[PDB]
């Protein structure tokens, strides 16, 4: 709940990948689990955690597109703090999304 | 040439004459104990034979000798010429066989530590790391004592013997593929030389082995560093070496071994490469 | 334009003829300074080797003074 | 025959390119070892005076002693 | 156009005749320079080999001199 | 590492014998009368305990033994080894505690000025100069020490270093104190090397930084400064540097700030910077009205 | 201010009790014959109070204190303290008053001569000639003291300061209207500098000079002398010197001043000239 120093990584599976939740080691988190990753006072960005056994305890996977949105990168230390989220209010009922092909 | 072999054999005949001189320590000089000049110009005899021998050409038996008198001139008394005698014996040993050169070097680096001269104990643990490497195939005895010569040289604000003893750790290090060290040396001495004026210039390459090694290591952190190195000194991305890395690492994107392979050739083609660095791309770019 | 291109020329060849021979000059700079530099090497090992030396000698005689 | 001109103009250019980079190269490594040797140099002055002050008080107190 | 063209290729002359004149003309100076600190650095070995010879000499004599007393 | 904690340990057995020794040694001078070599053994066992010290990657301690070892030496109308392991002890605790040093150093100084030398004094200056601006953000009394250093490296004629000196006093003066003696230092140091027989192409350059001064001061004065360095000296005229001062002038006469946005950003283009003119011509950016 | 006024203060005091040790070991020495160490430490309170006027910024009374220094030292019957203080108070007196920093710096050459040191002895002799350059103006006696410091590093094998002095002497003769001793020191040097590795590149520059100033005598010894010159050395068309000469000679020849003028001024506008130089050419257009 404060948040514990750990290491970013990649994501194990194309699949986790493409589900765009954090990839997590059960031995620190739990699937469906949400945390908010600190790489700087003003850099937070909030993730969902989903387990697979292949991560090691001590580090935290992202994906490729998750590790250049969140400015993440392999190797480095990364902070992550749970995240709750206020169900009465950010609920997500309408949400506007860009689409574009992601390969040309 | 064998007119010095000549005087070798009586140089021989010195020395044995040398041994005549220990049996006078063994009997007669209960009566001349006073001749403690008598033993110093025993060691003396000694030391001339050594070198009658080595300008006979015979390194075995140069060291040898200059080693037996050390050994003989360590009587708890000028401890700086059995010092000496034992750094000559070492060089003497340097050609032909070595090892006990090692044995001796060592010897005189105990000795200069204890009596606290710290750039000869420095020069000499370079010395030993320097033959560990053209003898020996043993790198890291010469890492640790390059390593322990930086610290001795720093101890004492010699900065510049220090900084050169860890590039060539750092660049053993990325031939040796630890990254994490080379990375952090080439960033400590590329800063370093980004504070004075007169190696200002040479930032570039610092950096730029730097950024490689944090390229090999992780993909994506490579964009960070390569920013982080060009707003730190902003005449970096100006420099050849931001662009043709940014030019590898936007191409490795996608999967087009023309690009970076047209890239790297026309690098070669301005400037010939190095083993460290082609072997370096030749190992990263395959995966 | 004849008359700019023949300079250019000109400047060309002066362009060669000078770099080529401050290139020479050059790795003279590097032979000379590096031979000097082993050189004053030795001469500063030579410097601490004689200190030491005299500073323990003149140690030992004052001792021997002490002791008449 | 003007086109050929810029052809040997455009080689010329990269051969110079090519030697004033090696030049640099050079130059930089010049630079660092002028530094080393001003290193060694001022060690070395130090220890020239500290032995001659040494040698002078020395020298001086054996004369006085002498007498 | 070919004005512009004339006038970068006359400053561009201008700048490397001057530039170039001025390296070559520095560089000489200094390296018939080098050699008076080389040879001078020679004397300087010369001289302080005497001189450690000189005092070797002088305290092996003085401790032998002083055995020879007692 | 079990060397260091060796050493560590047998350095603090040597200082208590050290310690030990120097009371033996009063207590024997009355009870024996056996002269001063106890005295001077103790002073040899603090410095050989102190170097080991040091060489036992503890350095504050180690200073303190030094100091000890050099008060003790002293005490024996010796000053020149005790000045000398002053120096080491200060430059020990370079890196442990900056007065200390300081104080060891001014220490130093006295003494070796008043023996007659003076080129280590005037080094000794520049030194304290240095680790003062270098880790502590002032710069008067680093200016005095340069100034101090200066003055010592031209009482026995070394032009060179007391040059320097000036020059970047100068240089620290124009970039925080009023600019007529950096002015005046520039215009100095520039006109003494028309002849330089290595220097001959870089006058210009102290002219110019003496112009920046006097345009900072007022756009008059700059421009007569600007003809006093035009006919003083000849091939300033044909420089770029005049060019783009007098251009710079002319544009801000008329009160036109695209003008010297235009030359400074040309000039910053062609040629870099050099964190000293940026500052200057943002200042004289900031009265243009 | 406080620092220098202080300092003069103790200095007075040092000095009043210099006279009186000087005034009471000279009647003590005659009444108990106590020896000689009460002179020795006076001598020592004069180089002490020396420095201290030098620190109190009073060079004129340092420099009398080291010359009094000096003269009790060498009545000691003892010389290289006495040189010693002699050539300090010629350095304080450098700035001021010189002419007895001239007159001491003889003297300490004079005594240095007598012990057989040449050096020291050329060395001093170059200073003296410099003293007088910058202070004074009768330039023959620096081109004396210059002649007498070659000789002696040109005795002791030190080409590179012989060739120095040989040169400034040259330049001062052809300054001076003198233009054979000119000839023959450029031409000397010149030749010195043909096998020259590194100097060759220099060798040009003296042949050059030498050729002006013989042709500042006539033309077809100029044209034969240049000519002879390139002879020797088959390269030196090459650069532009050789046409420039030849073009002037030629505009010499055919009276064509204006087209003298107009070649002067192009080359000084491709490179500057300086004072001299500019002197010689002048003096060429006269005729």
């Amino acid at each position: 709940m404060a948040g514990r120093s750990m290491q970013a990584a990649r994501c194990p599976t194309d699949e986790l990948s493409l589900s765009n939740c954090a990839v997590v080691s059960e031995k620190d988190y739990q699937s469906g689990q949400h945390v908010i990753v600190r790489t700087s006072p003003n850099h937070k960005y909030i993730f969902t955690l989903r387990t697979h056994p292949s991560v090691v305890p001590g580090s935290v996977a992202f994906s490729l597109p998750q590790r250049k949105w969140a400015g993440l990168s392999i190797g480095q230390e990364i902070e992550v703090a749970l995240y709750s989220f206020d169900k009465a209010k950010q609920c997500i009922g309408t949400m506007t999304i860009e689409i574009d092909f992601l390969q040309k | 040439g064998m007119d010095t072999s000549g005087k070798q054999a009586e140089a021989m005949a010195l020395l044995a004459e040398a041994e005549r001189k220990v049996k006078n320590s063994q009997s007669f000089f209960s009566g001349l104990f006073g001749g403690s000049s008598k033993i110093e110009e025993a060691c003396e005899i000694y030391a001339r034979a050594a070198n009658m021998f080595k300008m006979a050409k015979n390194w075995s038996a140069a060291g040898n000798a200059f080693c037996q008198a050390a050994q003989l001139h360590l009587q708890l008394q000028s401890k700086h010429d059995a010092a000496t005698c034992f750094v000559d014996a070492g060089n003497a040993f340097k050609k032909a066989d070595p090892q006990e050169a090692i044995n001796c070097l060592m010897r005189a680096i105990e000795i200069y530590t204890d009596m606290g001269r710290f750039t000869i104990a420095a020069k000499h643990h370079i010395s030993i790391a320097e033959i560990y490497e053209t003898e020996l195939v043993d790198v890291e005895k010469a890492i640790a004592h390059y390593e322990q010569s930086a610290d001795y040289y720093k101890g004492e604000e010699s900065n510049s013997s220090a900084n050169k003893c860890l590039l060539k750790v750092a660049g053993y290090a990325a031939q040796l593929e630890q990254y994490q060290k080379a990375i952090d040396i080439y960033e400590q001495v590329g800063t370093s030389a980004m504070d004075s004026p007169l190696l200002k210039y040479s930032a570039k390459d610092y950096f730029f082995k730097a950024a490689l090694c944090h390229f090999c290591i992780d993909m994506l952190n490579a964009k960070l560093a390569v920013q982080k190195y060009e707003e730190l000194f902003p005449a970096f991305s100006d420099s050849r070496e931001c662009k043709l890395m940014k030019k590898l690492l936007e191409a490795h994107e996608e999967q087009n071994v023309d690009s970076y392979t047209e890239s790297v050739k026309e690098y070669d083609s301005i400037s010939r490469l190095d083993q460290w660095l082609t072997t370096m791309l030749l190992r990263i770019k395959k995966t | 334009a004849l008359s700019e291109i023949e300079t250019r020329h000109s400047e060309i060849i002066k362009l060669e003829n000078s770099i080529r021979e401050l290139h020479d000059m050059f790795m003279d700079m590097a032979m000379l300074v590096e031979s000097q530099g082993e050189m004053i090497d030795r001469i500063e090992y030579n410097v601490e080797h004689a200190v030491d030396y005299v500073e323990r000698a003149v140690s030992d005689t004052k001792k021997a003074v002490k002791y008449q | 025959r003007a086109d050929q001109l810029a052809d040997e103009s455009l080689e010329s250019t990269r051969r110079m390119l090519q030697l004033v980079e090696e030049s640099k190269d050079a130059g930089i490594r010049t630079l660092v070892m002028l530094d080393e040797q001003g290193e060694q140099l001022e060690r070395i002055e130090e220890g020239m005076d500290q032995i001659n002050k040494d040698m002078k008080e020395a020298e001086k107190n054996l004369t006085d002693l002498g007498k």
